[PDB]
RNA sequence: AAUUUAAUAUAACUAUUAAUAGAAGGUUACUAAUAAAUUAAUAAUUAAUUUUAAAACCUAAAGGUAAACCUUUAUAUUAAUAAUGUUAUGAAUAAUUAUUAAUAAUAAUAAACUAAGUGAACUGAAACAUCU
């Protein structure tokens, strides 16, 4: 059988294992360690949800072309250079931050809600939020219009 | 009046040609996996047409399915599970021997 | 006469719980429904 | 000769290092009468039947959703150049998970309606408050 | 040359990015040596993100009645049956168990 | 500005004396990770006092087994904004709902010391049975 009968799409979903389309990276090819750096839980805390998500997948996708290499590595020449094993080690870093960072998110929420369950400190909330800006001294005429569609919004379930 | 086998076969028509999924989805959602999947070289008897992985020993035939479409829009039309068995091993006579790992 | 056999049994002293203390590990499957005697079961 | 560089018995077995060993190791997939069957925790999914066969359950069959627009941007890594930002919070003794904390964000979130932080906007900022 | 080098107190270094102590030699803590120049740096590869992107803010708490993360997506955040987490009593509970 | 003696280590046990106190292992893998707060100290490191996040499977007793397996729908459900494909001629849908209230869970459970039940025989008596 001849492989000149087929037709291999250069965008074929299995050139996504690798880099470049690269068999394995060199030392060149490699990020060096000096300008990469792991993200920071203070930076994840404040990325969206879909932000995190789909970091995550970017970050298994890299793990999975470096999981090649390094099982080729350590398997056919039997290599001891952990590279891509420490490099794979941070991008797992990376991972577990973000599921920190969302169990945090979740439970701080979670937090909140059963805060202002509380009649009182749910009266207290509401009386210095209307005190402070609402009911002014006729100084803010428009924006109260936008601090009230954001009271609305996020205090009670109306869009 | 349709054998379900044909059925199968209309169906997995209709979810290519339609562009969604070839398969029928599970409901156990899964946001944030962190399995890990490892191609290999070909061997001898596989065709072009072919790509095997190295996949977590708890993994599933529709796991990899449904892995490979939605996170890199491949299609595997016939999966096939070869699970390795791990042989004895010791580093040194002067220790306890133990299996090596099972590869999925 | 004095009941040395009845005296010398000793049981696990359980602790007293308030309305917001921890679970126990395990709960009993149905409610109590006698009165603890103080020397317990005869064991010999 | 099973060897052709070893003429002479000299101890090496047919196949193997040591012909004895330790038995008490857990058994696998590959081990048992046809009856053993051990499983590798890969098969919740469905019922079997009366008869032999097995239906699925698709209820309990496994899908990784993945978002509908990904963000091709964010990188496994981030810039070096970029400090590492921390966070201080002063004045709330729950930290992160502290309800006054949420409410003084909600706050400052009625009154700016999605302001960026300073951190996020200056790249060389190396720690803020919240 | 320098005999001996004390560490007195800390201090952020933005040329290194980072917190470092104060390398002072020991003796008179005014005389202080000072680190080293780092070596200049540039990024080129594809897989660092831009600062811009990296620190741009896109959450914001927002609301106190709708989660701002889906349900079926918490068990892939924390364990829901956890051994390591165990809850308090009630009055049907203490009732149970007093004699 | 060196060089040797005598003590001292996160890195041994044993005996005594004096204080203080009554604290996980194994298997292999979708590896089993953290985050902050306080006052007095020339954006802050004293440490030490409070808070916290995660933590798969097995170690008799949620059920079963051939330990690390299997089987039980805590992603399991009344209520809700609309419905595809149909409802024995304005609502009720086998792939389901941004959702909201209620309802079953997790035995890691040491040793030595103490109290109690039943309790030998070897042996000694230069034999042996009372006795020991
Ligand atoms: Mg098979
Ligand atoms: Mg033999
Ligand atoms: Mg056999
Ligand atoms: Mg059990
Ligand atoms: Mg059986
Ligand atoms: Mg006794
Ligand atoms: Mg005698
Ligand atoms: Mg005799």
């Amino acid at each position: 059988p001849t492989t000149s009968n087929l037709r291999c799409p250069d965008d074929h979903p299995l050139w996504q294992f690798f880099s470049n389309k690269k068999f394995i990276r060199s030392a060149d090819d490699l990020p060096p360690s000096s300008h990469i750096r792991p993200w920071s839980i203070p930076e994840l805390r404040h990325k969206s949800f879909n932000d995190l998500h789909s970091l995550w997948y970017n970050c298994l996708r890299e793990q999975n072309v470096l999981a090649r290499e390094n099982h080729l590595l350590k398997n056919i020449v039997g290599s001891t250079h952990d590279e891509f094993s420490e490099l794979s080690n941070s991008i797992r870093t990376t991972m577990w931050q973000i599921r920190h960072v969302l169990n945090e998110r979740e439970l701080a929420y979670s937090a909140s809600r059963e805060f202002l369950q509380d009649e009182s400190e749910r009266k207290k909330f509401l009386d210095t939020l209307a005190n402070d800006y609402f009911l002014n001294k006729d100084i803010p005429d428009d924006e109260v219009a936008s601090m009230l569609t954001r009271f609305q919004l996020a205090i009670f379930g109306i869009s | 009046d349709i054998n379900v086998s044909e059925k199968i076969y209309k169906w997995t028509k209709a979810g290519i040609e339609q562009g969604k999924e070839h398969f029928k989805v599970g409901g156990n959602k899964v946001y944030f996996p962190k399995a890990r999947i490892i191609l290999l070289r070909p061997n001898a008897k596989h065709t072009p047409y072919q790509a095997k992985f190295i996949v977590p020993k708890s993994f599933n035939k529709l796991d990899l399915r449904d892995y490979l479409y939605h996170i890199y829009g491949l299609r595997a039309m016939n999966i096939t599970t070869q699970l390795l068995h791990g042989k004895f091993n010791r580093m040194n006579l002067q220790t306890t021997r133990f299996r090596e790992p099972q590869i999925k | 006469r004095q009941w040395r056999l009845i005296e010398t049994r000793k049981i696990a002293k359980q602790p007293n719980y308030q309305v917001g203390d921890a679970k126990p590990l395990h709960m009993p499957k149905e409610r109590k429904k006698f009165p603890d005697y103080k020397y317990g079961e005869s064991n010999i | 000769l099973t060897r052709p560089w070893k003429k002479y018995r000299d101890g090496e077995l047919f196949y193997g290092l040591s012909k004895v060993g330790n038995k008490r190791v857990p058994l696998t997939t590959k081990q048992g009468n046809k009856t053993m069957y051990k499983g590798t925790r890969a098969s919740g999914i469905g019922r079997h039947t009366k008869f032999g066969g097995y239906v699925i359950n698709w209820k309990k069959v496994r899908t990784y959703v993945t978002p509908d627009m990904v963000n091709f941007e964010l990188k496994p890594y981030v810039n070096a150049n970029v400090p590492p930002l921390k966070h201080e919070f002063k004045g709330f003794s729950g930290g992160p998970l502290d309800p006054r904390l949420q409410l003084l964000k909600i706050k400052e979130y009625i009154v700016n309606g999605r302001v960026q932080s300073e951190g996020a906007t200056d790249t060389s900022c190396y720690k803020e408050r919240g | 040359a320098v005999r001996d080098v004390s560490f007195n107190g800390s201090y952020y270094d933005a040329d290194y990015k980072k917190v470092m102590p104060y390398r002072c030699v020991k003796g008179q803590p005014d005389l202080i040596i000072p680190w080293p120049k780092p070596d200049p740096i540039d990024v080129q590869t594809n897989l660092a993100t831009d600062p811009v992107i990296a620190r741009e803010q896109t959450f914001w708490v927002d609301s106190v009645v709708r989660n701002p993360i889906p349900k079926k997506a918490i068990p892939s955040i924390r364990n829901p049956h956890s051994k390591y987490k165990r809850g308090t009593l009630t009055a049907k509970d203490i009732a149970k168990l007093v004699a």
